[PDB]
């Protein structure tokens, strides 16, 4: 029982398109069948480094608890086309975020189904049960408004908004780049 | 620390120039 | 917006290994379509990038054009041969690319491009272990290749052999003492690798990177967090405890300063304030 907003899906596609050649990851925040109200990206390419992940998680927790949200999901898009299984990094990160709330489950952007319009739900949601992580039903509905997610993702990609998208790594490069990336949020609001 | 995640574990010839043993030769 | 301007942009975008395939392929297409004759052979190297971007961009239509032009211009060229190999790999055609690279090697044994492309094929095929073995073997004849060295370090990090990755980053720093990126990455790798015996190295190398670049605030708070972890660690000695607490306090002061500068530079909500609210915790 994992439910994410359409803005979460469009952010998924935006971050996947932003670094198509590099594996990416990030978190999904929700308020306390959990509904992921918002998302946040972090880093790309190399993902196994711990210090960045720790500093990230600390900042995510601070930002979310300051604004009443709590981190409740982890997303990861792998680099390889034929790769759709979690790595060690994804598994440990998902376990650690799920340590707080049991409703936290991992999601991975299956890049095999990554297309212009995102015809099929690219994200696959994995749950942690029996101390093992396994995928949910792919046939399940993932986004709240699938046609809306499709159209907004297509519009954003065709509008070259992926280049404008900023993740945590750009914030690391320079704080002047807003890591909260409300620009894509206002674009989503205008499109919707 | 509430985010002290550990990423070590499994370590998988050896890269040239590498020598695992910590030698005290000086 | 003159062809010289986009030409300079492409030259810069080639000088630093960027991967914005869309922008670089668009600019290269504009140059080779509108201003092909406006400059001489300097577009020829562009004709390389343009196709590679294409292979990255997926737009294979102009890849054939660039390849045919280069081949018709440079018959029997190892560079164009490797480029054809990449063209083959664009569609996961691995056997023919491998055969071509083997032919290049038998034609010229000192060539390194064939080895790099073939190990790229191997790592695209998912055989990470054999890719690591192939890079180790190739380096055994070409010790000092920084790109392959860094690639092997990245593969080890992905595969989580932080000891070998740390060793490769040490020798990479040996090659480039003056690169703060290597110091920061090695500090990160050592911190991820283990505990205090590596936390000390991580914080020392983070300080070195900060010395090499004051703006590397990533490495700044990396040093801060390493010092904080050392402080929280029971194994830290009292003198080590106070030393790392001082390091963390200094790093925190620098972080507050940096976020205050981030505040004065822009005009928006005080996210920097929230950030230092996190640091104060």
């Amino acid at each position: 029982g994992v439910k994410l907003t359409t803005q979460a899906y469009c952010k998924m596609v935006l971050h996947g398109a932003k670094y198509p050649h590099c594996a990416v990851n990030g978190l999904l925040v929700a308020e306390k069948h959990t509904l992921f109200v918002d998302c946040i990206p972090l880093f790309h390419g190399t993902l196994a480094l711990a210090p960045m992940l720790e500093v990230a998680l600390t900042l995510i927790d601070s930002w979310c608890k300051d604004h009443s949200y709590v981190i409740a999901g982890y997303y990861q898009a792998n680099e390889r086309v034929k790769d759709a299984s979690p790595n060690q990094v994804a598994e440990k990160v998902a376990s650690r975020i799920a340590e707080g709330f049991s409703d936290t489950a991992l999601i991975m952007v299956d890049n095999t189904k990554f297309t212009m319009d995102c015809v099929a739900p690219t994200i696959h949601v994995y749950e942690h049960h029996e101390n093992r992580w396994r995928c949910r039903d792919p046939h399940h509905d993932y986004c709240e408004d699938w046609p809306e997610a499709q159209r907004i993702s297509a519009s954003l990609l065709d509008s070259r908004s992926y280049e404008t998208l900023v993740d945590f790594d750009n914030h690391l490069d320079d704080i002047r780049n807003d890591w909260t990336n409300p620009e894509i949020n206002k674009a989503v609001l205008h499109l919707c | 620390f509430k985010w002290a995640i550990e990423l070590s574990g499994p370590g998988g010839l050896y890269p040239v120039g590498y020598l695992d043993k910590q030698v005290p030769d000086t | 917006v003159t062809w010289e301007e986009m030409r300079d942009k492409m030259r810069k975008w080639r000088e630093e290994n960027s991967r914005n395939s869309e922008q670089i392929v668009e600019v290269g297409e504009e140059l080779i379509n509108e201003y092909a004759s406006k400059l001489g052979d300097d577009i020829w190297i562009i004709y390389e990038q343009v196709m590679i971007a294409a292979l990255d961009y997926g737009r294979d239509d102009l890849a054939l054009f660039c390849l045919q032009e280069l081949r018709r211009q440079f018959p029997g060229s190892h560079r164009v041969k490797r480029l054809t190999g990449m063209r083959f790999e664009a569609m996961e055609r691995y056997d023919d690319a491998i055969q071509l690279y083997d032919r290049i090697l038998q034609e010229d044994p000192t060539n390194t491009a064939a080895r790099k492309r073939k190990i790229a094929i191997r790592k695209a095929q998912g055989k990470n272990v054999e890719a690591i073995r192939e890079l180790n073997e190739y380096l055994e004849q070409f010790v000092g290749d920084q790109e392959a060295w860094h690639e092997l370090a990245e593969l080890y990090i992905n595969e989580h052999d932080y000891a070998k990755a740390a060793f490769c980053l040490e020798e990479l720093m040996m090659t480039n003492p003056h690169n703060h990126l290597y110091c920061q990455q090695y500090a990160e790798v050592k911190y991820t690798q283990g505990g205090l015996e590596n936390l000390e190295l991580s914080r020392k190398y983070f300080a070195q990177a900060l010395k090499l670049n004051n703006r590397n605030m990533r490495a700044l708070f990396g040093l801060y967090m390493s010092a904080s972890h050392i402080a929280s660690n029971p194994k830290a000695s009292a003198k080590t405890k106070k030393d790392n607490m001082k390091y963390a306090s200094w790093a925190a002061s620098q972080i507050n300063r940096a976020y205050q500068f981030a505040g004065r530079s822009k005009k928006e909500t005080k996210y920097s304030l929230k950030a230092v609210e996190d640091m104060l915790e």
